[PDB]
């Protein structure tokens, strides 16, 4: 059994193999009790904030938005240590894997955000730490194995598949399937069996804590909306999960439209694809008619995902949250309009996020709204892929 | 389920094990996957565990996503699995068939529309590798109403708890987890007597041994200890991979190693 | 005349041609009156807290000193936007520029970091920006030649001389002479004609202010001794100058020695050149002996220039501060130590200053001593050149 | 500095103004220099500027830049310059000779020893180009011990401080800045009628335009408009660079371009 509801409605579940129970349950209750433990959190936020810099800035655009009633701020995790706000959960899961008493971390990571964020935490805690990474995102995420490697991290290389994250995924389970009394499988994202799917949100819910703040204090009032691309789900349940009972605020996901929706070359499959089982969740998922898991494509290593995380799922099929999807073509230009209007070099997935803003501001320009974007990384790591198209363009 | 019953009530008559080979449907081909299972079976095969390639076969090792690969790159479906199912059962009305499947594969069209598909074309068990007791109910029950046993993991860190579920759940056979991690000759199997003689305490169905099972010697192991028999699938799809251009030497080099598998077990 | 003294004891002066002086007392003006006007300074503070990410983090560094009586603590100006402490003053001189007029900036950049510093503030602030860059820089520095050229920069590399930062701070001057009616010259470095020197440290103040309030919070006392790295003198001189009248707190700068001091191949005027007159100062200087500017060298582009601002040649002089230097070889090893040992990648500039720190807990590891290291940049920049020599080596 | 107020004394008496050339010392040889200089004097130089080689030549453009680049590549040092200058002035009695510096070069081994060396080998002023009126007194006070003009800037944004200063200060002629910017034949120069006007009124050494000067119009518009003279630097020295293999050539070329220039100042 649980201590905690392993579903999130319909979504969710623990589905592995029988010899990993033990290991999802020793998890949970690790986590139950240091969520009860005020040294534990102490420890935690001392992390965050002096050794991360939580908490991060909200930035008001106002170049971007000229000549329209929108007001956008951008809660800037791409100034978090790292890069990326990979970094917050991954700090409190090596505390859990301390606290359990564990001594080697396996993670997977697309984007390398994540393998980043789990090796430099494990540097800083004296855990042994390995990475599975994509061979196509090796390539297209270059700046972040070197980093990996600098910081005393095993990165490995993944050919099978699609060779991009969900081969990644694989691979990281497999190996902690036969590894878990000694390592602890830290997962990137808010997707996967139970309990990472609440673990992951709890430990990046300061996203929408602080921002709640932050617009208080600045425009005291809540948000309209606030938006946040979606990969796994993480930094999107992060932003959204403290105002999930503010009902006036809306909660927009944004998935990769890859090439378009209509070319099936995408990572939408919460609003495109089928509740189907894998990587331990019953979720949304890209797949064949006959039950084949399908390849996602995004230009985003890190929306590069054929699923989604079983909360959002949920969210989206009682109304609470509503998703939508952003292209290649329209996260580039989004990239390109904050590096020259705002000065800040955004990652290509925080871009999908600015995209969809900056199309509800198109669109109805005289409306006003007040929306914040979930700026979940730099895009240092994109810029030779971003040079490498702008220049075939022109 | 009933066909189980049947042969370990004649192999105890007979003071031996049950040897269950495994490979993956349609490897290397539909055809030529059907004359390595009938090899198996007149090479000694007790019973037969069966895989259906899936893009994800996360408690396989490499051996087996080759044999997966191999059986996409033959263009072979779930679809076309089945008929070569019915076409097994059809030539050996007494072999007891068991299925490995992934999750998704059994709730793609319908859990229930799953198990009604198995009863129609013989299958006698299924497992479901991704699904532990846990959330087992709903294959449990479709499995029950349409006679196809369900098979239940007893992995080596088993509680007491999981052993009584495991115990009154289960049909057909208890499937014995030699060891963590995913399925390979390459690792090989800490003795696991105490879980079997839990486990027949608690009137569990009966016990075969897998993952890691590659040698005449484990297998002997395995019923020395009082388990039912031994289950084999890669070191068997080696032999597979190994002689791709070899069909002819394929089935000769698999009759050879099956009975000398199955002798170990008499 | 002017309203403020140029000299430090004899080092400093403005020694630009009489056309440039009406800029420069213009430029003086303006910073004199805006540090007396609340709200210029409160614009100032809302850009570096809300965009630019202040107050930077203060880490204590638990793994690196084990063994020791050494407490050391990281000034993290590391996760400032942009990724060093550029970022502050081009802040600061941004709205100079605006408040006196002008619509134009010129930059010249060695590490690139103030390059993209001044381009992301000219695209915020809407100023049209253009840098100076060493071919070689442009080089061994490339992650940021594409960042300036992402935000709407014009980026002009500079084959001259050495092909290093003081090419392009040649470049910038020249074109200054003859743009500056339009275009304010936004100097990267405490060094340069007066009123630059002063302007970039009361711009750069706050890297000690917060460092002096973190460490008091913290430990309860001042520090034994603050060390950052002396390229032209901004980052040292922005943590030194809220402790040089807390007489009891060393101040430890460190130039580079790049392949040794005995080679010649350095980047050390101050403790191992000549004063001199150069770039609008009088200052030490690498030269030959017939008065001729000599090439500097380090491993680090935004250490590599043959002289130092006015302000460290005066608080040496005196004995207020103390100067060292750190050879391309101990860089190189601080920096692997804080990728592995903290999960922190510095900028190979700071490694300068790590190394030291280190060297001071090596030497003596039953001291007792609490350091301050001024981190004033990540090493993403760096990690090419890195990977490049330690593959050379195994 | 009595060479600058005899030729001026002289000119006036002719009703004509100056042509100064500059090149730098040493570009592109010691002796090919020296023979440009004395072609430029022969074509009617009626005083030279004259650059010693800088390793960071901050108000001048490319073509200069180029020129002193010539002059490192000759082996052509400071003392070198120096040993040059001897043999101009011993040669050419009553032409005066300026001096263009960056502050470095006078520093390096001391101010008052700089204009002592100045002084032995003959010159009459000396200009440096980074160093304002601002920080020019340890400058102005030793080319004064040393008998030696120092040249002061007026430049085109002078305010009424700066004029007077320039008066009082400047011996020898006042340096009339033709634009911002660096030293170019490519930029050519607002009028200056009125500076000229400011610093007679109060007493300033007579005025010569510069920066920018490349054509006889060029010239003969600045002593139209009541300066003293001209000097041009680069399209001088692009003759020189032009003709880097055909010495002879380079010569002619120059002489050519001279007293066409001289006479524009007629
Ligand atoms: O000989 P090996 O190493 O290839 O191992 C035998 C594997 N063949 S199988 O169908 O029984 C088999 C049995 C259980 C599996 O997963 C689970 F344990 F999680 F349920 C996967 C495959
Ligand atoms: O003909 P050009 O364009 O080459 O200009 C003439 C330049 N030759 S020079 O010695 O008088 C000369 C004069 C002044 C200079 O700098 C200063 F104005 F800042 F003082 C530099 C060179
Ligand atoms: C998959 C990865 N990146 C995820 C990512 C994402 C998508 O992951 P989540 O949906 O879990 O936030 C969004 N933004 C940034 C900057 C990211 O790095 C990775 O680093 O492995
Ligand atoms: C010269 C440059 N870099 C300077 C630099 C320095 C040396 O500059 P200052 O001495 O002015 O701080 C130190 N640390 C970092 C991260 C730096 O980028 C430049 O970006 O142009
Ligand atoms: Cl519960
Ligand atoms: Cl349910
Ligand atoms: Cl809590
Ligand atoms: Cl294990
Ligand atoms: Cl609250
Ligand atoms: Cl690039
Ligand atoms: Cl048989
Ligand atoms: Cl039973
Ligand atoms: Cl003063
Ligand atoms: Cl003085
Ligand atoms: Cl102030
Ligand atoms: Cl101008
Ligand atoms: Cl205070
Ligand atoms: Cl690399
Ligand atoms: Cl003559
Ligand atoms: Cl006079
Ligand atoms: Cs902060
Ligand atoms: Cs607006
Ligand atoms: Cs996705
Ligand atoms: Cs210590
Ligand atoms: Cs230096």
């Amino acid at each position: 059994t649980t201590l905690l509801n392993p579903y999130f409605g319909e979504f969710g579940g623990m589905y592995v193999p029988q010899i990993l129970m033990p290991a999802l349950n020793q998890l949970e209750e690790a986590f139950v009790s240091a969520q009860k433990d005020p040294e534990f959190q102490a420890q935690f936020a001392d992390l965050l904030k002096n050794y991360a810099g939580r908490p991060t800035a909200l930035t008001k655009c106002q170049n971007i938005t000229a000549g329209t009633r929108t007001t956008l701020y951008l809660k800037r995790e791409d100034l978090l240590h790292g890069g990326a706000h990979k970094t917050n959960q991954v700090l409190g899961q090596a505390l859990l894997a301390k606290r359990m008493g564990k001594s080697e971390i396996i993670a997977e990571t697309g984007a390398g955000q994540h393998g980043v964020a789990s090796a430099l935490a494990s540097a800083l805690l004296g855990l042994k730490c390995r990475i599975y990474m994509g061979a196509k995102d090796v390539e297209r995420q270059s700046p972040n194995v070197f980093r990996m490697r600098l910081m005393g991290a095993e990165v490995i290389p993944v050919h099978s598949g699609s060779a991009t994250l969900t081969d990644a995924c694989n691979e990281a389970l497999r190996d902690w399937s036969g590894s878990y009394e000694t390592a602890h499988y830290m997962l990137g994202t808010a997707a996967g069996p139970h309990p990472y799917p609440t673990i992951v949100r709890e430990f990046q819910r300061m996203i929408g804590e602080e921002t709640k703040a932050q617009i208080l204090d600045k425009e005291g009032r809540l948000p309209d909306a606030v938006i946040a691309c979606v990969g796994g789900g993480s930094n999107a349940i992060g932003m959204f999960a403290d105002f999930i009972n503010d009902t006036s605020v809306g909660l927009i996901g944004v998935e990769p439209g890859g090439h378009g929706i209509e070319t099936g070359e995408h990572g939408a499959p919460l609003k495109h694809g089928r509740v189907g089982i894998y990587f331990g969740m019953k979720a949304p998922m890209m797949q064949t008619a006959d039950g084949q898991i399908e390849e996602s494509y995004s230009i985003s290593a890190g929306l590069d995902f054929p699923s989604v995380g079983p909360q959002h799922a949920y969210l989206n099929s009682i109304g609470r949250a509503d998703y939508v999807s952003i292209t290649d073509d329209e996260a580039l230009e989004a990239f390109k309009t904050l590096c020259r209007h705002e000065g800040i070099i955004p990652a290509l997935e925080s871009s999908h996020a600015l995209a969809h803003a900056l199309k509800m501001m198109r669109e109805q320009p005289e409306k006003e709204q007040l929306l914040v974007v979930n700026l979940s990384g730099r895009g240092d790591k994109d810029i030779f892929t971003v040079h490498d198209i702008l220049k075939a363009r022109g | 389920m009933e066909r189980y019953e049947n042969l370990f009530a004649q192999l105890n008559d007979r003071r031996e094990g049950a040897f269950v080979p495994f490979v993956t449907l349609g490897d290397p081909g539909i055809e030529q996957s059907l004359k390595i299972i009938d090899t198996l079976i007149d090479a000694g095969a007790d019973a037969l565990e069966l895989g259906v390639p899936f893009s994800d076969p996360l408690a396989d090792g490499p051996t087996i996503q080759n044999a997966n690969l191999r059986a996409f790159a033959a263009g072979v479906t779930p679809a076309q699995c089945f008929e070569m199912l019915a076409l097994i059962r059809e030539k050996h009305p007494t072999i007891p068939i068991g299925l490995l499947m992934y999750a998704n594969l059994v709730f793609n069209n319908g859990i229930d529309a799953f198990y009604a598909r198995c009863e129609q074309v013989g299958v006698d068990s299924v497992l479901v590798a991704d699904v532990p007791v846990e959330e087992s109910a709903p294959f449990r029950q479709a499995a029950l109403r349409h006679n196809i046993a369900p098979i239940f993991i007893c992995p080596p860190n088993a509680d007491d708890d999981l052993l009584r579920q495991v115990a009154s759940y289960g049909r057909g056979y208890t499937y014995l987890l030699s060891r963590s991690g995913v399925t390979g000759a390459e690792n090989r199997g800490l003795p696991l007597h105490h879980l079997i003689e839990k486990l027949k305490e608690y009137h569990a169905a009966p016990a075969l041994q897998g993952f890691g099972i590659s040698s005449p010697e484990q297998v002997s192991a395995a019923v020395r200890a009082g388990a039912a028999g031994a289950i084999s699938g890669s070191a068997i799809v080696k032999i597979i991979e190994k002689n791709l251009a070899s069909p002819k030497q394929m089935l000769a080099e698999l009759r050879s190693f099956v009975s000398a598998m199955k002798a170990a077990s008499r």
